[PDB]
Order: structure tokens, then C-alpha cells, then sequence
């Protein structure tokens, strides 16, 4: 599953037409786009690396 | 000079060469919506804002 969720500060005059607004005119723009199951999992580093990322020298 | 007494022979070099260089560029492209945080006396405006997007995996 996707989540893609927004939230934002919008003043009631940028609004144009067909209740649309531009992201970038929007204040407070809180964008996410999250995943899950097993595709989103193969995109995480993995414990053991991440470790190694974060604390191994060079 | 009947022997080598005058004969003379003799040769000096002395080559020096210095440089240095730096360069410092950047750039931004971006769009951004702010509110005002206080009017100042002169009527300029304090301008704050922020945005946060989780495309994925941070
Ligand atoms: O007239 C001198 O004073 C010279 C002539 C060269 O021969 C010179 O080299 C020296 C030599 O050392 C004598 O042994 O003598």
C-alpha cells in the first residue's frame, strides 16, 4: 500500500478556478509518500548496515 | 696566463614559481511559502517558514 498524505496552511485567495492550488503556495507544506510490504522493506538499508554506515570509519 | 690561471668557467640558475587559487559557487532553485512571524516598526515583515517532504526511506 501507498500513503500520500498533505497538509498545509492555504490562504482562501491563491485558490484559482476549480478549487485548485499549487503545492508551493501553500505554507506549512507537509508532504508524505510512504509504502509498505515487502517492496518498501527491500528499500531499507538493513540493520547490520545501517550500523556500519553510522559508526564504521570512512 | 700561460697556464689555466684565467681560465674560468661558471654558470647559476635560480627559478622560483608561486600560485594559488579558490572558488566558492552556489545555487538555488527552489519555491517556498513563508508567514510573517512580527511586523517590525518601519512595517518590514519577519518572514518563517518550513517544509518537510518524505519522498521515501527518510
Ligand atoms: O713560477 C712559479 O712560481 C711556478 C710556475 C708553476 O710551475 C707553478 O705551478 C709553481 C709550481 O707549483 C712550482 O712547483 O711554480
Amino acid at each position: 500500500t501507498e500513503f500520500i498524505r498533505f497538509s498545509g496552511v492555504v490562504n482562501p485567495r491563491t485558490i484559482s478556478g476549480s478549487n485548485s492550488v499549487p503545492s508551493t503556495q501553500v505554507a506549512d507544506a507537509r508532504i508524505e509518500y510512504v509504502g509498505n510490504g515487502y517492496i518498501n522493506e527491500a528499500q531499507n538499508m538493513g540493520w547490520l548496515q545501517r550500523f556500519f554506515l553510522n559508526l564504521s570509519p570512512m | 696566463f700561460g697556464n689555466s690561471r684565467a681560465d674560468m668557467e661558471a654558470s647559476g640558475g635560480n627559478s622560483f614559481n608561486g600560485k594559488g587559487g579558490a572558488n566558492a559557487s552556489n545555487t538555488f532553485s527552489g519555491t517556498l511559502t513563508v508567514t510573517v512571524d512580527q511586523v517590525l516598526a518601519n512595517g518590514n515583515l519577519h518572514v518563517v517558514g518550513e517544509k518537510q517532504i518524505a519522498i521515501n526511506q527518510g
